[PDB]
């Protein structure tokens, strides 16, 4: 079940992209 | 990415001017005008009393030179020589911008003194009776 | 290695859920 590890890593990266974009939105709102 | 002034600007301005102290010695016009514009925009919001570093560097820029030393640079250097002098013309533009911004502010003195820099830079500008069209354009703005 | 793959799965999940809360407390500070 190495593909489970693959999809784990991928979904983790995606979660962190969402974290980054929401952080930037909060940044411009604070501005 | 952000307006990191509250969280970063204090240490930034210091460390970055320290790292960029090689501005004047290295004479590659591109990064000259680049750092010029960068200091200008970082002083557009530079209320952490750090007009010191920026405007001092700027004064160091303006007294680089204003007229071609070699009397043989017929389109030879004045091309690249003027690519170098436009660094400081852009610096001057940014001084105009930041002074417009600091029309009213506490360290408006800074503006004034670099304003004086301007006129003194303009004084020497008309001192030699320059023969550069780009210098004339600078006079214009 | 398949059970070791499950181990890798849960390790990745733990680490990423760990940094998730750091991002969320950044969000809360901005809030």
């Amino acid at each position: 079940d190495i593909q489970m590890w693959k999809v784990s890593l991928q979904k983790e990266q995606a979660r962190y992209n969402q974290l980054q974009e929401q952080r930037d939105t909060m940044v411009t709102k604070l501005h | 990415l952000l307006i990191n002034r509250q969280f970063y600007e204090e240490e930034l301005i210091n460390s970055v001017v320290i790292s960029q102290l090689s501005h004047i010695p290295e004479d590659k016009d591109h990064q000259v005008r680049k750092l010029a514009t960068q200091l200008l925009v970082d002083l557009a919001e530079g209320c952490h009393t750090h007009h010191f570093n920026s405007l001092l560097d700027i004064i160091e820029k303006v007294m680089a030179r204003s007229l071609s030393p070699p009397p043989e640079l017929e389109e030879r250097d004045v091309a690249a020589y003027s690519a170098s002098l436009e660094d400081v013309k852009t610096a001057v533009l940014g001084l105009l911008v930041i002074l417009q911004t600091k029309l009213y502010t506490l360290p408006a003195s800074h503006a004034t003194r670099v304003y004086e820099m301007l006129v003194s830079h303009i004084q020497l500008h008309y001192k030699h009776s320059y023969t550069l069209p780009i210098a004339s354009s600078i006079r214009l703005q």
